[PDB]
């Protein structure tokens, strides 16, 4: 609730410099590379979200070719819990190794 | 029950709506946080650090605007509607073990699976938070 | 219900969305999984 | 719950460094209506942020290759053959994991202890 | 439980 | 202090002493005795013509001929050609003269000994390489076996790939120092060799290399 | 100027041939066609490298940005669903045929040598290829949201349909276009993102080019925009009860890629999501009962390499494989589809479950394996058959070193008597059996694939000993003799139900001599010989560090304009030995090293019999004597 009123004290604020923005337009009246920047920044997004999407499918099509018959089974729950067993692990193992090597830097 | 379905339903929705939201804002953020590098500092004499910047922007606005690194996905796409198309075909075609499928699963070492699968996870999530732990007591040593 | 979190997690998990970095990983296993621990 | 409490940890630091990014940038049109050599950082950074989630993208990508040419081969086997057997490897994986939990572990206490000692070898 | 894995030749 | 100061002084303007400048500097450092410190202006004048190495560039990827890097082997060279020059007359005025009456050197020997620490503690060697050819082409063969720098290893190595007579060289500066297999590994890896080498000769080396 | 400037008069009739479906599908045919080279379907971009140079455009990319924008956001008026298909059918044989046409090795090549070795002239020419070729605006498109989307919209239909139609129909000819254009950018986004994007970028900032970014800065990978989607990896595993052999092997192929990855696995499982996902309404078990049945179907003695059935046998293998072998301590779907109840960092068996039944797809890859023989009279000693066991081993010594499937496997496999059988199956090995119709004293043995067969032959060997050593140390520790009277039976050579069988001291014929496999015939090679194997090298001799260094010394020996024309022949076959010289050594390594881990196997196997063995020894003093005979030569 404190982090979801905060996104509405630092949202009408930022709706309030809007005007601000707006009058600063009306004193230059009287670029186009940070345009690109925000663009070259947001157009990955989409990259990611399709890549997400591909990645959903190929789920999809593997789950479904190894087993079509009953989707609500124990198995691909066995699968999946069980990967993420996997994942965990080889970051568990992972982080260790490199803790590893930080205490090498204090044998000087 | 009444926590698992606060949880499950009335928190997971705003913990995603609240990160979405977060994504827009800081959207808008760096856009407001753009103009005002623009309008303000549209004096001409915008420069000096401006060119790592620009630098920097045009490295990796190089390496995204390629065409092979672009035509890769596209090719990986269709790549993946051959064995879409491949793998439902073959699938109908051996669409009749349902039975030897559903029973054949169905199964007691499953229960006993799911048992020891909690155990590792039990096991894992202590090894975690050691490491964690582990981690958090260095980076103090890493100071003195 | 244990279990049933760990797969909802785990299914939650490989599912999106737009949180700057995260995006759902792809499932192996058995086969290709046990060489993928083998490969740690 | 445990699992939710992470998820509000991300969220809390997430819109506090929105809070600063969005501060930063009306102090400057308030500083106006009456921080340009700061906001270099902040762009700075976001390219150095996007710059390696490229390097992710590119990450991924050759792992979905490297899946999809797995993908192939079963489907390519799966063609090929056209319960029991199968059961065999859960437990080949379980037992599997046993003994790569228990390798990590040694890992993880080696670590600890190697901390511990540093943390001794200060105060002694 | 073992119909065919009998070593029955 | 005099001729300190003068050394002080043509350092400075290594990267910008001219050929002819240069010479009539070393020319009157030998009539003054000034062995040792006039090696050392032409090789400091050699580094300051060419900072970044390309001749070591050059020469490492093995004569690229038609090229703007020998301009930096060319000049180094005039420098080079003057070490040549000093070395010369070091001997003919210390000719056959000993090193010592009992007990005590003499300073012809130690303008010798000061001479030769110049020039074996260099750091540049494409110094060492086009020294190493000069001493061959005058003979001077045990002076190349007593160096005991390790650019020597690598200039008889590098020439005793295509050359069967530098070859010979690497075998006895191994067998002088007693390095006796790494000598036999030279001369059986010779005799297998694809080189235009009588059979006789191989006999010769797998000979010496079984002993 | 079709009768207002050319860049909105382009676009006006763009826009006019989008109304419909007919003449955009023709549009779409005649652009596919023309962008197919002369020559047939490598250099010389099928198109003019001056087109559109007069006008300010940038040459033949509108066409594909047109083409892709229809695709992405007009695919909502066309209400006759075949129309949509056919559609969907011709953007991706268009995308197909753009990618295709992109040369990957000749730019690795390039970025490799053209301007760190080779002159900065041929440099522009493949700089201009990479700026024309449209391999990177399709890549660039590819990491939108809109052609996912539309791509796993395409993917995702009700089974009802796929099921009641034909083969030929263009709802399957779609999907499976989708699936390897797919798997054709997983294939070269990193090559894209490596040398295409910077080189753009590059130009665009040094030169003016004026261009719209379609690309999702977020998505750092095409992984990134389809983790999302969690139905993808449901309807690829329900897509495998159709029978289409293309179709089945695609779907394989893609779910391997998928799990091979590293980003989805870790999004999926940082509990999990892939788990649930397939344990939503019994999906894993139909997929695995779907695979027992496809499994079990026989083949074509006929047609061994072409039976679609062996091919989607030996893609399911290789995708286990894949999923096993990635992150081995963490489960995966392998897991659960093999019957097994994937939980967090733990496994399990359920009561009355397939698994517990002895009926799933362990125990239909344990049937199909004791019921496989291979030696035939034809020709004897098969290939193919080889191979499948040979995948099935590999399968089995990866579930079973991973300790968390490790004592269950051995539970249920001792408990089926699975050594009986293998042992039952067994069969002797003499130098006058010959494989597959060819002898191995024979000097295009080492050419041919036989020793393919061999290794694999070995290490099916070496595995079962191993398994078997394994089994007895068990056994033994577990001090219980009710099995160990059988295994030494096993081992002594009778079996009481009696039937006999070789003992090991049989099997050991592997080690001969006579074969001289270390020994090779050096050719004269009077030309060519300076030439080493130095950059050419695990022990793996690169064929192409040597063809180039024999390219550049007779293009040096052809400038040196000395009887050029009659020494080629000389040179050319001089390559030609020196290839299946190296080929040979590749060959004759393997097979060393295949039979060192054999020997190491037995070795151990003998240690573990004799070390646990409470029987007396004065019986077996015969079997003492006969391996010190046997060791007797090998040691000699």
């Amino acid at each position: 609730s404190n982090v979801e009123s905060q996104q509405e004290e630092l949202t009408a604020w930022l709706d309030r410099y809007e005007r601000e923005l707006d009058e600063l337009y009306a004193k230059q009246m009287g670029e186009r590379t940070y345009k690109l920047a925000e663009k070259l920044t947001d157009q990955l997004d989409e990259m990611g979200k399709d890549l997400a999407k591909m990645i959903k499918e190929i789920n999809d099509m593997s789950n479904t070719l190894s087993k079509g018959s009953k989707p609500d089974d124990p198995l691909t729950q066995i699968v999946r819990v069980l990967n993420g067993h996997l994942a965990q692990l080889q970051w568990i193992d992972t982080n260790a190794a490199a803790l590893q090597a930080k205490v090498a830097a204090a044998q000087k | 029950d009444a926590i698992l379905s606060r949880h499950d339903l009335d928190h997971t929705v705003r913990a995603f709506n609240a990160r979405r939201r977060h994504a827009e804002l800081s959207r808008r953020c760096l856009h407001l946080a753009a103009r005002v590098q623009v309008l303000r500092n549209r004096g001409y004499a915008l420069s000096g650090d401006e060119d790592e910047l620009k630098q920097k922007l045009q490295q990796i606005d190089k390496t995204l605007n390629d065409p092979a690194q672009g035509s890769r996905l596209e090719e990986l796409w269709s790549r993946l509607i051959v064995l879409r198309g491949y793998a439902e075909d073959l699938k109908d075609q051996i669409n009749q073990a349902g039975i030897t499928e559903s029973d054949g699963l169905g199964e007691e070492i499953e229960a006993k699976a799911k048992k020891i699968l909690e155990d590792y996870d039990k096991q894992l999530q202590h090894l975690k938070k050691q490491v964690e732990e582990a981690k958090k007591d260095f980076e103090e040593w890493e100071k003195q | 219900a244990l279990f049933d979190s760990l797969l909802a997690r785990n299914k939650k998990q490989a599912e999106g969305e737009t949180a700057l970095g995260e995006l759902p990983s792809l499932q192996l296993g058995l086969a290709d999984l046990r060489q993928r621990l083998r490969k740690l | 719950l445990s699992s939710d409490i992470l998820a509000i940890d991300q969220l809390r630091e997430l819109v506090k460094q929105d809070a600063d990014n969005a501060r930063l940038s009306f102090k400057a049109i308030d500083n106006l209506k009456l921080s340009n050599a700061d906001l270099i950082s902040y762009f700075s950074k976001t390219a150095d942020e996007m710059e390696e989630m490229m390097k992710k993208f590119e990450k991924t990508i050759t792992e979905i290759e490297a899946h999809l040419t797995g993908v192939e081969a079963h489907a390519m086997a799966m063609q090929n053959v056209a319960v029991d057997e199968r059961v065999y490897e859960l437990a080949a994986v379980l037992r599997e994991f046993e003994e790569s939990i228990l390798k990590v572990a040694g890992v993880v206490g080696g670590v600890k202890e190697g901390v511990t000692e540093l943390q001794l070898r200060d105060f002694m | 439980i073992l119909p065919m894995y009998k070593l029955s030749p | 202090a005099l001729l300190a100061e003068s050394l002080r002084l043509f350092e400075q303007v290594a990267g910008s002493l001219t050929p002819a400048n240069l010479t009539t500097a070393v020319e009157q450092y030998i009539s003054l005795k000034y062995y040792a410190g006039a090696i050392q202006l032409c090789l400091t004048v050699a580094q300051q013509k060419d900072r970044g190495n390309t001749a070591l560039s050059w020469v490492n990827d093995g004569k690229p001929a038609n090229d703007s890097r020998k301009k930096a082997f060319d000049e180094r060279k005039i420098c080079y050609n003057l070490i040549h020059q000093v070395l010369d007359k070091l001997e003919s005025d210390f000719a056959g003269e000993p090193e010592l009456v009992d007990g005590r050197p003499t300073l012809a020997a130690t303008k010798r000994m000061e001479a030769y620490n110049v020039v074996n503690d260099s750091s540049d060697e494409v110094f060492h390489f086009d020294l190493y050819e000069w001493y061959i082409e005058k003979g001077w063969t045990d002076r190349i076996l007593s160096i005991d720098s390790p650019h020597v290893i690598t200039y008889l190595q590098r020439l005793a790939e295509t050359d069967f007579r530098h070859a010979e060289l690497l075998c006895r500066f191994y067998t002088t120092r007693s390095r006796f297999f790494e000598a036999a590994q030279v001369q059986t890896n010779l005799a297998k060799s694809d080189l235009n080498i009588s059979l006789k000769d191989r006999i010769i080396l797998l000979s010496r290399a079984k002993g | 100027n079709p009768f207002p400037g050319p860049q909105e008069c382009m676009e006006m009739m763009f826009r006019e041939f989008g109304t419909g479906f007919e003449q955009s599908n023709a549009f779409i045919q005649l652009l596919t066609t023309l962008l197919v080279p002369p020559e047939g379907l490598n250099d010389s971009v099928p198109f003019p490298e001056w087109l559109g140079s007069s006008i300010r455009t940038l040459g033949i990319e509108p066409y594909v940005d047109f083409v892709f924008d229809v695709f992405a956001n007009r695919t909502k008026d066309i209400s006759d669903p075949s129309q949509l298909r056919i559609l969907r059918l011709s953007c991706l044989d268009f995308v197909m045929v753009c990618l295709v046409t992109f040369n990957e090795d000749l730019i690795v090549l390039g970025h490799e040598s053209n301007i760190s070795i080779d002159d900065a002239m041929a440099a522009t020419n493949l700089a201009t290829y990479v700026r024309l070729h449209p391999f990177s605006r399709v890549m660039e498109w590819l990491f939108n949201e809109k052609v996912i989307t539309s791509l796993i919209n395409t993917i995702h239909q009700d089974p009802i349909s796929l099921g009641s139609a034909s083969p030929d129909s263009p709802l399957v000819v779609s999907i499976l276009r989708a699936i390897q254009v797919m798997i054709k950018a997983l294939e070269l986004q990193e090559t894209y993102l490596h040398l295409v994007r910077p080189e753009v970028l590059r130009y665009q900032g040094e030169a003016g080019v004026r261009r719209k970014p379609v690309a999702n800065a977020a998505y750092s990978a095409f992984e990134d925009g389809i983790l999302s989607h969690l139905s993808l990896v449901v309807d690829l595993g329900k897509y495998c009860n159709l029978g289409h052999a293309e179709l089945t092997l695609a779907c394989l192929k893609l779910l391997e890629k998928i799990s091979t990855s590293s980003r989805i696995l870790s999004a999926w499982s940082p509990r999990n999501k892939a788990i649930v996902q397939l344990e939503r309404n019994g999906e894993g078990e139909t997929i695995s009962a779907s695979l027992s049945a496809s499994i079990m179907a026989t083949l074509d003695p006929a047609l061994a390499a072409s039976g679609e059935n062996y091919r989607v046998k030996l893609a399911i293998l290789d995708f286990l494989y894949a999923c096993l072998r990635a992150t081995p301590d963490q489960p995966t779907i392998a897991h659960q589809l093999l019957g097994f109840h994937c939980e967090l960092s733990k496994l399990g068996i359920e009561p009355k479950g397939p698994f517990d039944m002895q009926k799933s797809l362990f125990h239909s890859l344990l049937n199909v394996l004791i019921t496989l023989t291979v030696s035939e009279e034809e020709q004897g000693m098969r290939g193919y058959l080889v191979t499948l066991k040979y995948r099935v081993l590999r399968i089995l010594q990866l579930l079973w070193k991973s300790p968390l499937s490790a004592s269950l496997v051995m539970d249920e496999l001792r408990a089926t008597n699975f050594l009986f059988h293998m042992l039952l199956r067994e069969v002797q090995i003499q130098p006058q059996l010959p494989w597959d119709g060819q002898l191995v004293t024979g000097c295009e043995f080492l050419l041919s694939d036989a020793s393919l067969a061999y290794i694999d032959y070995l290490a099916s060997r070496a595995a079962i000993f191993e398994y078997i050593g394994k089994e007895l140390c068990s056994v033994s520790q577990n001090r219980i003799p009710s099995i160990k009277r059988q295994i030494f039976d096993a081992l002594n050579g009778q079996i009481f139900v009696p039937l006999t069988i070789p003992s090991i001291f049989d099997f050991f014929d592997f080690i001969n001599t006579d074969y001289k496999w270390e020994e090779i015939p050096s050719p004269h090679f009077t030309y060519l010989k300076d030439l080493d194997l130095g950059p050419c090298i695990g022990v793996h001799y690169d064929i192409r560090k040597a063809q180039e260094i024999l390219a550049l010394k007779r293009k040096e020996y052809e400038h040196s304009q000395l009887a050029t024309p009659e020494f080629l022949e000389t040179v050319e076959l001089e390559e030609k030995v020196l290839i299946e010289w190296l080929t040979v050594r590749n060959r004759a390594n393997l097979l060393l090293t295949a039979r060192l881990n054999l020997l190491q196997a037995w070795a151990n196997l003998l240690l573990v019999m004799i070390e646990s063995n409470d029987f007396k020894s004065t019986p077996k003093m015969a079997f003492l004597l006969q391996a010190l005979q046997a060791i007797l030569p090998t040691l000699e």
